[PDB]
């Protein structure tokens, strides 16, 4: 642990209280954790996420007060929220764009991580808890999206419950169990409503375990060079207390982010969503232009990329005696896409931590990044080639990167020269 | 890409236009299209046609409703929604059209204004499905007299009811633009002070 | 450190505005503030009978009193009463006498919002309770023949609403 | 230490029985389990037209195929197909030739669950798609003129439901 | 704190894990906390509470999957849960009786503590957090009860939202606010449903802090004599590790409790409720026999005992110039009844801890215990004397006990002779 | 304080009595009383009257319902609920009565069986809310012919519909009892093993 100065009670109350519940000691060691002084603006997406978590829940508890999860009343209830509830429209738009800020921020957050080696020893556990939170966010977000019971909610609901039905052997049963019958209907609406309420609390718990983990290892920094533990005078040279120094850097950055957020919420409340969810779920028609929520677009792209035409799909269909067809492959590829990202600490064998000092890495990493935006992009374009090709290239790059490129550089690459201490870095 | 009082961040509905449009609605659109999510009383509110109470009450009175609690009809009252319309040859409810189709009121206007004459029982339309809508072009000139002079030309009429439809979609647009203005201005001020604070906290260390 | 105040200050404000938003959505929403008049048909109500009609999510009591209840209600002295206000909207300022309580000079038509002034249960009538008016089963309030509060926790006489007769057979509430 | 197994085992059981109640309340409840027959009257549907009826939360397509579609259908070789199966519940192990796809021994009536065998979207008809059959906007699956899957992720031809003609002008589903 | 012995990583995994998230240390500390060896069966009610919280929440989340919070559909939705949902009837009767079990357990738990001085220094904080949870449980339970939207649900909602409108000055506002309009109606159903889901999570949190605080002070024991801190050898003489010794003793007690519980769920599911909640809310009629939920009865007895007839009532009514009448007095007395109990660490000025060793105390305490049952029972009897008198006496005894009896005793009473240590107590 | 096969821990319904009670319902009570929470299909379940499918369907047939999605009448099918009855002179729904009134079915019985003749339009009744009910005595003898030959005495009929109504209130009484049996026995066994374990653990200490 990092030499740090710990809490000492003086007040009569603080003495009294310390003996019985040392809750102030806990607060103190949290707000005063020693942070590397050289952190850059990338380190701010954590506080933005915490903000989003607290914002989705606050607006959510309060939307539930005026929402009805019944197929005959869900959509009307959202309309009544928009029209009649004090500040209704605003809360509704906050919770909705809210979700988008949330994903905007995780992706950035995550990518900072993938660039700076924040998943490499000893921070693997932080990362894995990060990935749970991530899975949970996605599940959470999908269910909420069903809640208005628009056309997107419904076909969105059919399709994602469809993913489980792809599992050979047990898939129809998991599907029937999630649905609550033979088709997306009121039982579906009604259970997703429960889980939408529950899951954000599980996410908050994981976030507590999240913060706990990075406090145990200490924050990472742009250099990948750990705070010195040799003495307090050294560690002080490399760090600063989280409070007031980064709480305020953080709050400022958040403020700038919220400046855009509210701009959007005030003037472009609906540009980041699909108009089409302003039409009422219709179980007889799926709408011609049906595009997932943007934050889901890359994984979606990875999904359709895998049609019967595709060679890896025919090879595998064949080797598998038909058990893995394009339908199952595409799903596997999609959760696979997520999982191999999860496993990165055991794939990136390079012993150097930060990408800053890796010169072959910087290239493959931006390609990765571009890949991710480009995938988002195609997901929003029709199948009809040349997009499928662009989607396939994209995916193959995604797996290539974690499965091949990162292990390669284990052996190939040569670190440029690092600064020796954080304090070093800072002085430049 | 026609334009309206309300696009842009300082836009606002035009009241009169909104009433012209309500009237086009009442007298033409409402035979085939309902507005389930619009309570009649909102016709009264700041940020819309804002008719006065007694007019909204009079207007509400031209509509019939099967009283749930009873089982007889009564004329409608401001607390009721416009009627829900449907059955055979009847169009999608329109309370959210302007938001459901971002180019909303333009699409409504494009469509109303996009009939050429063809008839493959479909009808060629510049803007629809591409391009056969099942809605016979609904508007012809001076199909409505505005108490307010405005020439009831088809284009005009399509425009007014587009604005009016935009408002059934976003009744709180004005509120939402106003609050947004104050939030952004307020966060910009706040961003600034956290910026300085933060700078002052940090000059001693840099 | 004027900086300090503007920053703490605006922090506070954003917090206030955030809390008010969360708090205010719970105040009655627009579709709920339409408290419209209505009109009862009272030609069916026989003497010694109460009609109960919902108005504003609540019961209204319309009773046509017997001549004993009128007498009974007329005996009492302002003094034996817990609440000396007539609690009358059509006489906002009067004593709790019997004549200040009904709609008519004859004392025949006792119209009241039927909600125990204690904590809102609907008091039972048909002469129920120790004073042959109404009894409220929730904490044991007894109201007399003029719906005035006689015993128990309730602090006030059942209220008298805005109301009057249009035709003979029709009372206008609100 | 046999005590130990019975006790731990008993816990197990209690845990599993608890977990199961929690899991099992999400399985279809009793009202949702009535999957009754029905009768769509097809007297209405003209040619090159499809009627779509709700049955079981899902659409059913009933198409009266034009001459060419029946031709188009009949060309196409078993071997050119992704799904050699006729996914037909009343010709239950047939190959995917057109004749085992339609109700009428004659080609004209195409009855299908209007559900994409991929992930359950509803494919758009009037010959949208690269085989003027149906195209499914959810991931780009094209079905041919006899409802067979030609391009995309969907692994199967649109199924055919238990179904026959009662009157000349009527069809019974399931 | 108590000399204990800390966790020791051995496995490959544990060494790895411990450097990065010392979660296994945390578990171990919680489960190995030295517990006084002479706890008696009064100590098992904390585990029954924990069980109940976890039971209410589990059944709760799952009930919400089939419930609809709308006045046209609430009560029908509970019916469809009873009849159509797999294990539905059972989940429903579990959740409703569970509430009863929950309340039995707290009252017991609370009284164990009132008897053994478990609220006295240094345990004040454990206690206040206790009291808070208590308040949350009542709010929570009131709202669930509203959910079926029967007759009790509806006039419950009226009466209780009415408590707030009694406040002078602002009560009409807080009441309009809680109601969501001019009368208990759909908005009321709709917001309570939200809070019913939320509050149990706030309760779980407070419970975390609760357990934290008694881990800090160490448990109390039947004797009121602290574990010895002087060395490891003698702290061991006074204690045993919570795991396995008390874990398994509690698990056993719990099973015995659960035998009864399931007996009731199985064979008298409705015996603890009010049949009237099987009739659909009616805004025009309050049923003649409207009896509060039993665990609410003592507080309810206190409330209505305070009519205009009552002399302290006319006294206060006069002094306060009309501002405090019977209606408001009654409400102040009931919340007061709860508060003074909150304040008991500062009221009970006897330096002796366990009631075990106070002879005057035992009598007064047991009268409290009877008081409490007798109030409960009077809450179920109608106004018509002689019951009011009993209720009046009971109230007075309730405040006399906390305000008058307990302070006097501090001054007058003579401790019997206490054991030197727990090891001593244990040996008899 | 009559008795029924169902009271007590080992009580089960009597399927025939339940059929007799449903017949009494259908032929006498349904004129004035609905059972909205009882879906017709459950007339076929274990734990109840348990008619065969065809008969449940044939039974559902005698009832009409306005088709929600249509607007046409139609005979009822098993997935509908019994009709909801109400209006002037109609009684409280009966689906839950036997639990809403614990001596529920006794009360129903005591009430059908407690008319003394008198009138006021009230009617003295031994058992009602003391003691004037607005319900004309509904039952007189041989008012029903049971296909199973039970004397259709008033007392009989009161008793049968009372059982029937116990089942409409708790159609799952028997699953509940039976699950009850298995949990208590299981817990008693669990309690015992935990006890022995606790003992073996605490002996060395004591
Ligand atoms: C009956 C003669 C109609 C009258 C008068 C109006 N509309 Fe209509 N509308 C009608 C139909 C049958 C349809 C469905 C068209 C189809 O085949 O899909 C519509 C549709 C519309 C739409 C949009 C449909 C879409 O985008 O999917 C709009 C925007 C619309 N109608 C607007 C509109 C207006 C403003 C009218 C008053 C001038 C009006 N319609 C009249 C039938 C009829
Ligand atoms: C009209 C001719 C009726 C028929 C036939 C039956 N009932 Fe009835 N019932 C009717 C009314 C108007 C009322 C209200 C009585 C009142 O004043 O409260 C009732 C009431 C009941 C009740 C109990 C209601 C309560 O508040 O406790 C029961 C149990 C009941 N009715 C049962 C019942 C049975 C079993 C019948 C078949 C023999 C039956 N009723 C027929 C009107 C009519
Ligand atoms: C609810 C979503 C999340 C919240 C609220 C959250 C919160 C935080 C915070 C406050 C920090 C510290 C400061 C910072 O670097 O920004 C942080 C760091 C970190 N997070 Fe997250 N996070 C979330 C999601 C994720 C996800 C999805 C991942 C990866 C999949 C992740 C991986 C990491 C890593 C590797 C660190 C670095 C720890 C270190 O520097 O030692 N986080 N998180
Ligand atoms: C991680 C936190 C959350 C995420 C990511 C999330 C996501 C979403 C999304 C995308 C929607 C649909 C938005 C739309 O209307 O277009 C939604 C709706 C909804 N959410 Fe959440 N949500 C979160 C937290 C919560 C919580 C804790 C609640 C508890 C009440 C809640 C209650 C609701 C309700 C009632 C709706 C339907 C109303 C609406 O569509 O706006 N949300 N959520
Ligand atoms: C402290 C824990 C809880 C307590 C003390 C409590 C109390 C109650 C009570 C007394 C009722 C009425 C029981 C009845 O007569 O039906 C109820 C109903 C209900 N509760 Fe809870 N509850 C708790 C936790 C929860 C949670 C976490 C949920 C979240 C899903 C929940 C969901 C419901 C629902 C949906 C109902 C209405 C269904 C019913 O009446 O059974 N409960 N609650
Ligand atoms: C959600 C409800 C509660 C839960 C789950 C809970 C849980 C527990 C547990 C497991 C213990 C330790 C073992 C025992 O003494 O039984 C405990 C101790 C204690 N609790 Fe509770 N409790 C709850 C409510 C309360 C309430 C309402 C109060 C007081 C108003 C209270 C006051 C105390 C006190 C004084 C102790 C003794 C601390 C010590 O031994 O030093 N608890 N609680
Ligand atoms: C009961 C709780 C459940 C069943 C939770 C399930 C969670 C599953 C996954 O999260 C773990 C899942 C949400 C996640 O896949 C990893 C997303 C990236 C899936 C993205 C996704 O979205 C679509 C969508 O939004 C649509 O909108 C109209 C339509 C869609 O096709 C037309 C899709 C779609 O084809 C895909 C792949
Ligand atoms: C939005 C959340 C809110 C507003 C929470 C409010 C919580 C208030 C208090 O808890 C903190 C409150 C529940 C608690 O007071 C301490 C109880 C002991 C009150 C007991 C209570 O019950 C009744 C009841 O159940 C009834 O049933 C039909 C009827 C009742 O009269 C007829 C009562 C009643 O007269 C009282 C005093
Ligand atoms: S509410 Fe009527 S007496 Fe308490
Ligand atoms: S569901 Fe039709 S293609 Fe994916």
């Amino acid at each position: 642990g990092i030499p740090h100065d710990h809490y000492e009670p003086k007040t009569g109350f603080e003495r009294w209280l310390h003996r019985r519940l040392p809750i102030v000691s806990l607060v103190y060691d949290t707000l005063m954790i020693p942070t590397p002084k050289n952190l850059n603006w990338w380190w701010i997406w954590g506080i933005v996420l915490a903000f989003c978590l607290v914002l989705q829940i606050a607006t959510g508890i309060v939307l539930v007060m005026h929402y009805t999860p019944h197929v005959d009343l869900a959509f009307a209830s959202v309309e009544h929220i928009m029209r009649d509830v004090n500040g209704g429209y605003m809360l509704r738009y906050l919770h909705a764009n809210g979700a988008s800020l949330f994903f905007l921020a995780v992706y950035i957050h995550i990518f900072r991580g993938l660039y700076y080696g924040s998943y490499k020893a000893p921070r693997e556990v932080t990362w894995i808890v990060g990935m749970l939170i991530y899975l949970m966010m996605m599940g959470t977000a999908f269910m909420g999206y069903v809640l208005p019971w628009g056309q997107m909610s419904f076909w969105g609901a059919t399709v994602i419950t469809g993913l489980f039905g792809a599992i050979p052997g047990v898939g129809e049963a998991i599907q029937t169990w999630l649905l609550g019958g033979p088709a997306v209907d009121n039982p579906t609406l009604n259970r997703f409503f429960s889980l939408h309420y529950l899951l954000p609390f599980v996410i908050a718990a994981l976030v507590v375990v999240h913060i706990w983990a990075f406090h145990t290892t200490g924050n990472n920094n742009p250099t990948g060079v750990e705070v010195r533990r040799g003495s307090k005078e050294e560690a002080k040279k490399d760090t600063l207390p989280f409070w007031p120094y980064f709480v305020i850097k953080d709050l400022f950055a958040l403020a700038v982010v919220l400046v855009v957020f509210f701009a959007i919420v005030g003037f472009m409340p609906n540009y980041l969503g699909h108009p089409d969810n302003y039409i009422e779920a219709n179980p007889l028609v799926t709408p011609a232009h049906i595009v997932p929520e943007w934050y889901f677009l890359p994984f979606y792209a990875i999904l359709r990329a895998f049609t019967a035409d595709v060679w890896v799909v025919m090879l595998v269909n064949w080797l598998s005696f038909g058990i893995i067809d394009a339908k199952f492959f595409g799903v596997i590829a999609m959760f696979g896409a997520i999982l191999v990202m999860a496993l990165v600490p055991w794939l990136d064998t390079s012993r150097v931590r930060s990408g800053q000092y890796r010169p072959l890495f910087k290239w493959w990493f931006w390609l990765l990044a571009v890949d991710f935006v480009v995938l988002m992009w195609v997901g929003a374009m029709p199948a009809e080639g040349i997009y499928p090709y662009i989607a396939l290239a994209g995916s193959a790059y995604w797996f290539a990167y974690f499965l091949i490129i990162l292990p390669l550089l284990g052996i190939i690459e040569k670190p440029d020269a690092m600064p020796q201490t954080i304090e070093e870095d800072f002085n430049a | 890409d026609i334009s309206f009082s309300f696009e842009g961040p300082f836009g606002k509905f035009d009241q009169h236009q909104l009433q012209r449009g309500l009237q086009v609605y009442t007298e033409v659109c409402s035979a085939c299209h309902g507005l389930r999510y619009v309570p009649l009383r909102t016709l009264a509110d700041e940020g819309g046609p804002q008719l006065p109470e007694d007019q909204v009450r009079a207007y509400a009175a031209n509509f019939d409703i099967t009283d749930p609690e009873t089982e007889e009809d009564r004329p409608r009252v401001p607390t009721d929604h416009f009627p829900t319309v449907s059955g055979e040859g009847m169009g999608p409810d329109l309370s959210l059209m302007a938001k459901a189709r971002i180019g909303g009121p333009e699409y409504i206007h494009a469509v109303l204004t996009g009939y050429d004459g063809e008839e493959k029982v479909l009808y060629h339309n510049a803007a629809f499905a591409g391009n056969w809508i099942q809605m016979a072009a609904p508007l012809s000139d001076d199909q409505v007299t505005y108490e307010d002079g405005t020439p009831a030309t088809v284009d005009q009429m399509a425009t007014d009811v587009a604005a009016f439809l935009m408002w059934t979609a976003e009744p709180k647009m004005m509120d939402r633009k106003q609050v947004g203005f104050v939030s952004v201005i307020f966060l910009i001020v706040l961003a600034a002070l956290l910026y300085l604070t933060n700078k002052k906290l940090w000059q001693p260390i840099k | 450190d004027f900086l300090y105040y503007a920053t703490a200050g605006a922090g506070t404000v954003a917090a206030g505005a955030a809390a008010w938003t969360l708090v205010n959505q719970m105040n009655p929403s627009a579709d709920v503030q339409a408290l419209a008049s209505i009109q009862v048909d009272v030609s069916g109500v026989e003497t010694g009978t109460q009609l109960t009609v919902k108005w504003l999510g609540k019961p209204v009591f319309i009773r046509r009193r017997t001549e004993d209840e009128i007498q009974a209600g007329r005996e009492v002295d302002l003094g034996q009463l817990i609440d000396r206000s007539a609690q009358n909207s059509n006489k906002p300022d009067a004593p709790a006498t019997d004549e200040n309580r009904t709609m008519d000079e004859a004392g025949e038509w006792l119209v009241m919002i039927g909600v125990c002034t204690h904590l809102g249960c609907v008091p039972i009538g048909d002469g129920a309770g120790d004073f042959g008016g109404w009894f409220c089963p929730c904490h044991g309030s007894h109201y007399d023949t003029s719906g005035r509060i006689r015993r128990g926790p309730a602090p006030q006489n059942l209220h008298i609403p805005v109301a009057e007769f249009l035709d003979d057979t029709t009372i206008k509430l609100g």
